[PDB]
């Protein structure tokens, strides 16, 4: 459930 | 962290992630204890019997952060990992003893309001405070239950335990680079690290000059919170000589 | 030479909410 990173 | 609470804006801004790159997920806690070094556990990055071998570019270290699943633009920073430093002792086989290792970043992280190094130990830190019934503080956002995962990082303050006790809990052999921590059946309070909070700091406060010192390493339990069981951790001051040497030399 | 110390408490004289805890178990 991570958020997408850069 | 079981038990616990929501951690305070920059409660802890030497609190670290270590973030696996894929399939993306918690590998771990950490700790800044410079701007180029990060402190862990062993088991994080080395395991054989689970297959678990983490190589400089399987991850990376997330810090400044907050939220466990948010990528927190503008306050967290990110940092690759330039070589990863285990332990030549670390006994994986019989018990975690000598559970530590060092990850030295590509570049250097900058300080801020939620980025800020812990300090390490020496020994009249050591003699001062890691004492039975003396509490540190243990900090992660790893599982909130044994059997549930936290919006923000938790926090947990726990006693340290006599030897003896700690000793008498479990069947593993307990060396002198592990203490525990945790409240005894009859002491009503609970509290426990848990599953993705391992390799995060057990930190304590010197009352004499008022700085936070990481003391242990969340290096191993059986099951979370249970009880009449508690958690070990890693000794740093036992460890800090084997610190020292990896710093200096590289 | 700053290691320990937070911006956000201990440089600014704020306490966290529970290290209070802390110090009083260190008796
Ligand atoms: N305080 C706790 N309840 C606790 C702390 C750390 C761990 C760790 C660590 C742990 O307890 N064991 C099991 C273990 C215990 C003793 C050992 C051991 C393995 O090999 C030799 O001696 C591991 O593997 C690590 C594993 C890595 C993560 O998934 C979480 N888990 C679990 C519970
Ligand atoms: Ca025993
Ligand atoms: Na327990």
């Amino acid at each position: 459930d991570f958020e997408e990173i850069p | 962290i079981v038990e616990g609470s929501d951690a305070e804006i920059g409660m802890s801004p030497w609190q670290v992630m270590l973030f696996r790159k894929s399939p993306q997920e918690l590998l771990c806690g950490a700790s800044l204890i410079s701007d180029r070094w990060v402190l862990t556990a062993a088991h994080c990055l080395l395991y054989p019997p689970w297959d678990k071998n983490f190589t400089e570019n399987d991850l990376l270290v997330r810090i400044g952060k907050h939220s466990r699943t948010a990528y927190e633009r503008n306050i967290e920073k990110i940092s690759m990992l330039e070589k990863i430093y285990i332990h030549p002792r670390y006994n994986w086989r019989e018990n975690l003893d000598r559970d530590i290792a060092l990850m030295k970043l590509k570049k250097p992280v900058a300080f801020s309001d939620y980025i800020h190094p812990v300090c390490l130990p020496d020994r009249e830190t050591a003699a001062s405070l890691l004492q039975a019934g003396y509490k540190g503080r243990v900090t992660g956002w790893g599982n909130l239950k044994e059997t549930g995962q936290p919006s923000v990082l938790q926090v947990v303050n726990l006693p340290i335990v006599e030897r003896p006790v700690c000793k008498d809990s479990t069947r593993i052999r307990i060396t002198d680079n592990m203490f525990c921590a945790g409240y005894k059946p009859d002491e009503g309070k609970r509290g426990d690290a848990c599953e993705g909070d391992s390799g995060g700091p057990f930190v304590m406060k010197s009352p004499f000059n008022n700085r936070w010192y990481q003391m242990g390493i969340v290096s191993w339990g059986e099951g979370c919170d249970r009880d009449g069981k508690y958690g070990f951790y890693t000794h740093v001051f036992r460890l800090k000589k084997w610190i020292q040497k990896v710093i200096d030399q590289f | 030479a700053d290691c320990g110390l937070r911006p956000l408490f201990e440089k600014k004289s704020l306490e966290d909410k529970t290290e209070r805890e802390l110090l009083e178990s260190y008796i």
